[PDB]
């Protein structure tokens, strides 16, 4: 079995410049026949795998000039120049020439650096429906922020609270290059009805002052 | 170029499952076909591989499926299947077709093998307690993955932002928002479309004003 | 376009 190594993990990028991507195998990926069996791949956020660049530097169908691949052996790079918001996924290498089994890198990201974005925040309290099965979310959105990095605290009636808080981030967004959040505060009803205030904080590096949004059981 | 998987879902310990594709849009009889399977704990696998009628239909498998795997194509009906038997914890992930290797990928379709029950989503309206207005949908307390989102059956999509399910006590929560323009919403409605698969339940929630 | 001839030695 080849083992395909890839590096790094995650690139930062800002558009319009060049990024390069790293494939190694364990073993040189020269076949008999001298050509070399080495693939790109791209995974855009919520598709499948799409093919780029095959046998090292050949451009795929519908594949634009700015992918490029270079490398010999067990040594391999994917270079995007000028680099565009929609190249923003997982990038893949794939082996088929010691086969079977064909076998693939585990992917480097690609993540734009774009400037600096503060996120818009929208909180939501529980619906009727939910209630009435006993249970009572409150949620907060955290939508087009950039970077990736951010905090949330949940208060409630000022004391803030960590059990139940359930946070999920997207992927980076092709056409602004932002991230965005949810941050889910879930109680019983029956703590819920014995509470009036409901914050979310949002802390992000684009201001000392954090983003607060909050809901009242007095509506 | 198209390949569009189905089966899947979720399956006992020790049950089967036959997954089918159907390609579009390349020759398909001219090409050796191919499952390979993605999971966060083993990335991208492959799993299986059809060859050609000249080949007399010759079959490769994966170390970890050979024996309770079968691959086969139809040239007839553009179609590759996968059948598996005794199936096991580690074969869960998202199964995609392919041509080639890999020239051509479909849009995966989940397999998940656990002694569970098939649980289908709860959804709830998330709507306000600007010149634009966010709303969303929560979709709690379902299993197995995944659950899809749509606003509108797919006619919004600009203003969308769906997030990644999260396992808690042994059941997927997930939310979506849309932001849309403050002037058009109530007056012009907007409904989140949450499709289940494994469970065979769309659930259609229009938000309305609290 | 990806796919190697396969080597099979005796
Ligand atoms: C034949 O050679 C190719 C490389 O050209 C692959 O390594 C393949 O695995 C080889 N087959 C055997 C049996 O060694």
């Amino acid at each position: 079995d080849v083992v395909m190594t890839q590096t790094p993990l995650s690139l930062p990028v800002s558009l319009g410049d060049q990024a390069s991507i790293s494939c190694r195998s364990s073993q040189s990926l020269v076949h008999s026949n001298g050509n070399t069996y080495l693939h790109w791949y791209l995974q855009k956020p919520g598709q499948s795998p799409k093919l780029l660049i095959y046998k090292v530097s050949n451009r795929f169908s519908g594949v634009p000039d700015r992918f490029s691949g270079s490398g010999s052996g067990t040594d391999f790079t994917l270079k995007i120049s000028r680099v565009e918001a929609e190249d923003l996924g997982v990038y893949f290498c794939s082996q088929s020439t010691h086969v079977p089994p064909w076998t693939f890198g585990g992917g480097t990201k690609l993540e734009i650096k774009r400037a600096d974005a503060a996120p818009t925040v929208s909180i939501f309290p529980p619906s009727s429906e939910q209630l009435t099965s006993g249970g009572a979310s409150v949620v907060c959105f955290l939508n087009n922020f950039y970077p990736k990095d951010i905090n949330v605290k949940w208060k409630i009636d000022g004391s803030e609270r960590q059990n139940g808080v359930l946070n999920s981030w997207t992927d980076q967004d092709s056409k602004d290059s932002t991230y965005s959040m949810s941050s889910t505060l879930t109680l019983t009803k029956d703590e819920y009805e014995r509470h009036n205030s409901y914050t979310c904080e949002a802390t992000h590096k684009t201001s000392t002052s954090p983003i607060v949004k909050s809901f009242n059981r007095n509506e | 170029v198209n390949l569009e998987e189905s089966g899947g879902g979720l399956v006992q310990p020790g049950g089967s499952m036959k997954l089918s594709c159907v390609a579009s849009g390349f020759t398909f009889s001219n090409y050796w076909m191919n499952w390979v399977r993605q999971s966060p704990e083993k990335g991208l696998e492959w799993v299986a591989q059809i060859r050609l009628k000249s080949d007399n239909y010759a079959t490769h498998y994966a170390e970890s499926v050979k024996g309770r795997f079968t691959i086969s194509r139809d040239d007839s009906k553009s179609s590759v299947y996968l059948q598996m038997n005794n199936l096991r914890a580690e074969d869960t992930g998202i199964y995609y077709c392919t041509g080639g290797v890999f020239d051509y990928w479909g849009q995966g379709t989940t397999l998940t093998v656990s002694s569970s029950k098939t649980t289908p989503p709860s959804v709830y309206p998330l709507a306000p307690g600007n010149s634009m207005v966010t709303l969303g949908c929560l979709v709690k307390g379902y299993f197995p993955e995944p659950v899809t989102v749509t606003w509108n059956s797919g006619a919004l999509s600009s203003g969308v932002h769906t997030f990644p399910a999260v396992l808690q006590s042994d059941l997927y929560t997930l939310s979506s928002s849309v932001t849309v323009p403050s002037s058009t919403w109530p007056s012009q409605t907007v409904t989140c479309n949450v499709a289940h698969p494994a469970s065979s339940t769309k659930v259609d929630k229009k938000i309305v004003p609290r | 376009v990806t796919s190697a001839p396969d080597t099979r030695p005796a």
